[PDB]
């Protein structure tokens, strides 16, 4: 009836049980799609139907790959991961390798399907049920849960571990200067060749990849990446001639909150104009004793901060401002003024380009970026809407994997950020 | 009786076991009643007498109606379910009647004995184990353990629910003209057929829930038209809120509003405009459940009207799938903005309204894009697509908005509405200072005890002025000064204020708020030709700001 069935039998750490989330309510097009996706599962044998005996659930959504033509299930496994964590991290867990931010060229590639091949452990199956809604609660909705490991689910990868790395064996060896970080069903390869063959050694391993045990990527004459060219750091101060009242104000406020990071920040002398009750549309040429601050300072915001050191025990935070005109920042750090990395997001061809469709794309941007530079992904403060956001991003989104977001309403620094 | 039924595999959490409870030795008049009920019980196979072991106990207490034949013994098995696993939450939602497709002729079944004829996990039978006393007061109880689900064990509402759906799944299948709803013992059977054809059809699935086990009744299937359900009245071609009875007291509780406002929610689903606002800004004076609360003059005047409203009935339609969905909005002030979704000219599916997030500072584009957000959640939901929206506002005014809106919004798809009031963006901030315009370097604080303040300014052409303010706050006598510069001040200004706080409020373009200081700030704002607020960092040598940071 079957072979020798051996699975990893998986656990959670005592003291957390099984994931019991809310499935969402989902548009009448996307539910049709995510029937049909199971429909066919089911029949492919990847899940089963389960009954009330299963308390268990895990939101699933329904996505676009770029494809505006066919869609793709995408179950979030935020919960069900913190609670196998110290397996998929501790156990199992996969190295992340510092060179891979250091290569010209960056291309990931999907996996997932090399998942759906290995059985889950029995006594486990059981947390990864997920429902498919009913538009207007007309029906109960649908139970299943999985039978292989499923994509989403940071163990899919860990117990994957082994059969990858093996399979990696002879492409590795012959091209040692390759790197190939697995994190989750995405696939990274970094290296240094010409933009050109750095596309041939792909399709190399995509070949490699997809005899040696069919692990089906999908690539499509497939994801480029430039780690190295990420080094957008400068905070420029308006450097003009002409100087209002109003606008040494404008630069000292704005070089003030400025200090809460850069420690030797001095704004004296230029309190020094900005003596006397006066006008604010009053042009006070800058002194002598003055520019020192323009370009003395200018200078500790030429060369960035010294001190700022990643803590693996302490998690990622990423913060996003609307800048108008597809104009988006943000900062990652850990403790508040100390970035690992600043920079900005852009709407550049797309006429049909909304603020969710940027966000929802600055987001997934952010998130490759850590996945790359530290093998984890932050953690959101998304300026948006709680209930907006939770109603549209699946539309535009199109990863494999889902941040931890939360929601703000923005001190409006005037973000001393933005440039133009 | 028995439906031949798989059965749902059932546990207790672990390292738990069956609830051995006892049994209160009671009466006769009805340490027999029960001996007769389980006896007729027992033979249709609802349980069976189980033998000398080790089973655990559960209360067997009894009651009597009032319609007259006999009494119901009624196990009370809270102890069992304590102890039993959890389970798949059954549908927490009731299915709104504004989306169900119309159809020509529906019926409506209602399952018998659900619960009791639906076969029980045959291993977690030995835990529903209990036992009646003797006749008399000795002691050789009698002993049964159930072989259906439990009347309340713990996870009843799912077993049932459950085996339900996979007998219908197979009806429905033979069937693919026939949308079956469920809910509880409730089947919704309906279509439209000929009247008669149809029957054949329900006394068919009838036959067929029979035929596994499940009971309906029949004045042949027995109810006419008007159906209740939850609180709605479903007509055959509408739906409406079933009677509401808004009560007229010479005294009012923290109990006596909770009712009524609880009365006034669900009755705007299709009542038009149903203002609720004053009457729950009441219910926050404590939360005690008893309390003589004076009604307030602005709530017995929104009662007043929503009684007006109520004085008379009006109707719902049923959602046509092919026709769309069309949504429209309206401000009624205050915060208060009521919509009503449709898809046809004077047949709404419903109406609801959109309360001001009780918050403190928000403008009507906020409200309304809040609004459209609430109504777009929901149309997810018992429609499951999104509506048309017909906002009153224009395009220009929106663009100006979001553009200019450190957020991230996203009102999805409108056409203009010209319907007063339209919202609209009151007063506007120059985004650079003026020339020609007196520049008020302004700045107020106060003691944080003796809760005394005075806010002033000092300004370019000289001018100096300091209001000494009492019983007020630090942000009272921070806006005090942009507000007393707004007075002093001639038709265009610009404004330099210390205050993060009174900027940001004031930055936020926030019309419509309650805080008198607010809204004449607002309001002077509005007379105003051209104003530029502008924020130094206060305490930091401006040779021009340490002024009143030091005058106040
Ligand atoms: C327990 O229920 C009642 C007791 C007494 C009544 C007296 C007069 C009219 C309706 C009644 C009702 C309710 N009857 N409701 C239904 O037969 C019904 C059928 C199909 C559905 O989808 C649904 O949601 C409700
Ligand atoms: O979108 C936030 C919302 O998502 C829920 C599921 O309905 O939970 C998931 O997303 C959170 C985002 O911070 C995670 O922290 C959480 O672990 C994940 O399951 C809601 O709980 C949350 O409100
Ligand atoms: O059909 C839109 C049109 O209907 C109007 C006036 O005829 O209002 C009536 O019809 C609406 C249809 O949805 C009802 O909601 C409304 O209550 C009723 O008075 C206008 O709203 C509009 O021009
Ligand atoms: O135009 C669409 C693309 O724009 C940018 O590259 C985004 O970073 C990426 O997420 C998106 O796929
Ligand atoms: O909801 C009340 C329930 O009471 C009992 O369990 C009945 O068997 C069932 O008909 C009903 O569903
Ligand atoms: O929202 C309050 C109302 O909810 C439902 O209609 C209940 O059936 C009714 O008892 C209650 O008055
Ligand atoms: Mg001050």
């Amino acid at each position: 009836p079957i072979s020798p069935i051996e699975t990893v039998p998986v656990k959670l750490k005592p003291g957390m049980d099984g994931p019991k989330v809310k499935q969402w309510p989902l548009t009448e097009e996307k539910i049709k799609a995510l029937v049909e996706i199971c429909t066919e599962m089911e029949k492919e044998g990847k899940i089963s139907k389960i009954g009330p005996e299963n308390p268990y659930n895990t939101p699933v959504f329904a996505i676009k790959k770029k494809d505006s033509t066919k869609w793709r299930k995408l179950v979030d496994f935020r919960e069900l991961n913190k609670r196998t964590q110290d397996f998929w991290e501790v156990q199992l867990g996969i190295p992340h390798p510092a060179g891979l931010k250091k290569k010209k060229s960056v291309t990931v590639l999907d996996v997932g399907d090399a998942y759906f091949s290995v059985p889950l452990d029995e006594d486990f199956r059981k947390y990864t049920a997920f429902t498919i809604p009913s538009i207007n609660n007309e029906t109960p909705g649908i139970r299943y849960q999985y039978n292989v490991l499923p994509q989403g689910w940071k163990g899919s990868p860990a117990i994957f571990q082994s059969s990858m790395t093996k399979i990696l064996e002879p492409f590795k060896k012959q091209n040692p200067d390759i790197v190939i970080y697995q994190y989750m069903d995405d696939l990274y390869v970094g290296s240094d060749l010409e933009i050109g063959q750095h596309r041939t050694k792909i399709e190399e391993l995509r070949q490699h990849l997809l005899r040696w045990g069919l692990t089906t990527p999908d690539k499509k004459h497939g994801y480029e990446l430039h780690p190295d060219k990420w080094t957008v750091q400068p905070i420029v101060l308006p450097e003009k001639d002409s100087w209002t009242v109003n606008d040494i104000q404008k630069l000292v406020g704005k070089l003030n909150w400025a200090s809460q990071i850069y420690p030797g920040i001095k704004v004296r002398q230029l309190s020094k104009l900005l003596r006397g009750t006066k006008a604010l549309t009053e042009v006070i040429p800058l002194t002598e004793e003055a520019e020192l601050e323009l370009a003395e300072n200018r200078e500790i915001l030429k060369e960035p901060v010294h001190g700022v050191y990643y803590d693996p025990s302490k998690d990622l935070i990423a913060e996003i401002q609307k800048q108008g005109q597809g104009q988006w920042t943000y900062q990652i750090y850990q403790e508040p003024f100390k970035n690992l990395k600043t920079g900005k997001y852009a709407r550049m061809r797309g006429a049909h380009t909304n603020d969710v469709k940027q966000l929802t794309e600055a987001v997934q941007k952010i998130t490759t970026e850590s996945i790359v530079i530290w093998g984890k992904t932050p953690k959101f403060k998304l300026p948006i809407q709680k209930e907006t956001w939770e109603t549209w991003w699946t539309e535009y989104w199109q990863a494999t994997w889902i941040p931890e977001w939360e929601f703000v309403n923005t001190p409006p620094l005037v973000k001393l950020w933005y440039q133009l | 009786p028995i439906s031949p039924i798989e059965t749902v595999p059932v546990k207790l959490k672990p390292g738990m076991d069956g609830p051995k409870v006892k049994q209160w030795p009671l009466t006769e008049e009805k340490i027999k009643a029960l001996v007769e009920i389980c006896t007729e019980m027992e033979k249709e196979g609802k349980i069976s007498k189980i033998g000398p072991e080790n089973p655990y106990n559960t209360p067997v207490f009894a009651i009597k109606k009032k319609d007259s034949t006999k009494w119901r013994k009624l196990v009370d098995f809270r102890e069992l379910n304590k102890r039993t696993q959890d389970f798949w939450e059954v549908q927490l939602g009731i299915p709104h009647p504004a989306g169900l497709k119309k159809k020509k002729s529906v019926t409506v079944l209602d399952v018998g004995d659900a619960y009791f004829s639906v076969p029980l996990d045959e291993d977690f039978r030995k835990y529903t184990a209990f036992t009646i006393p003797s006749i008399n007061n000795e002691t050789p109880g009698i002993r049964y353990q159930y072989n259906v689900l439990p009347q309340g064990w713990k996870g009843s509402p799912a077993i049932f629910q459950s085996s339900m759906t996979k007998i219908l799944e197979p009806f429905k299948k033979q069937n693919p003209d026939i949308v079956i709803y469920q809910y509880m013992d409730d089947l919704y059977v309906g279509s439209d057929l000929e009247i008669g054809q149809h029957r054949t059809k329900i006394e068919e699935l009838r036959q067929h829930l029979l035929r596994w086990g499940l009971t309906t009744p029949d004045k042949k299937h027995q109810k006419e038209p008007p159906f209740l359900w939850m609180g709605y009245e479903l007509h055959p071609d509408k739906w409406t809120v079933q009677p509401i009875v808004l009560p007229e007291k010479d005294s009012w509780t923290v109990n006596d509003i909770q009712k009524l406002v609880g009365k006034l929610n669900w009755a705007s689903q299709i009542y038009p405009g149903i203002k609720v606002r004053q009457l729950s800004k009441l219910l926050r004076g404590t939360k005690a459940l008893t309390e003589v609360i004076p009604l307030t003059e602005e709530a017995e005047l929104e009662l007043a009207e929503n009684r007006e409203i109520l004085k008379e009935p009006v109707h719902g339609v049923y959602y046509d799938p092919s026709k769309d969905l069309i949504a429209e909005i309206q401000k009624q002030g205050q915060g208060q903005w009521t919509y009503q979704i449709y898809q046809e000219p004077f047949k709404n599916l419903k109406t609801g309204k959109y309360a001001r997030m009780r918050g403190a500072h928000t403008n009507d584009v906020k409200q309304l894009t809040e609004a459209v957000q609430k109504i777009t959640t929901e149309s997810i939901v018992i429609w499951g697509k999104t509506p048309k929206f017909k906002l009153p506002i224009q395009k220009e005014t929106w663009e100006t908005w979001w553009t200019e809106y450190w957020q991230a919004t996203w009102i999805p798809e409108w056409e203009f509405v010209n319907t007063p009031p339209l919202v609209k963006l009151w007063y506007q901030l120059e985004k650079e200072p003026i020339v020609g315009a007196e520049t008020f370097y302004v700045d107020g604080a106060a003691n944080r005890e003796t809760k005394l303040g005075k806010a002033g300014y000092v300004t370019n052409k000289g001018r100096q002025k300091v209001v000494p303010l009492t019983n007020t706050t630090n942000q009272k006598t921070e806006l005090q000064a942009i507000y007393l510069a707004l007075q002093d001040s001639g038709l265009e200004v610009n404004i330099v204020t210390d205050s993060q706080y009174a900027l940001g409020i004031i930055q936020a373009q926030p019309d419509k708020s309650e805080s008198e200081l607010v809204n004449q700030i607002i309001e002077q704002l509005i007379k105003k030709e051209k104003v530029y607020l502008a924020w130094v960092p206060a305490h930091k040598g401006i040779g021009g700001n340490e002024q009143v940071d030091k005058l106040v």
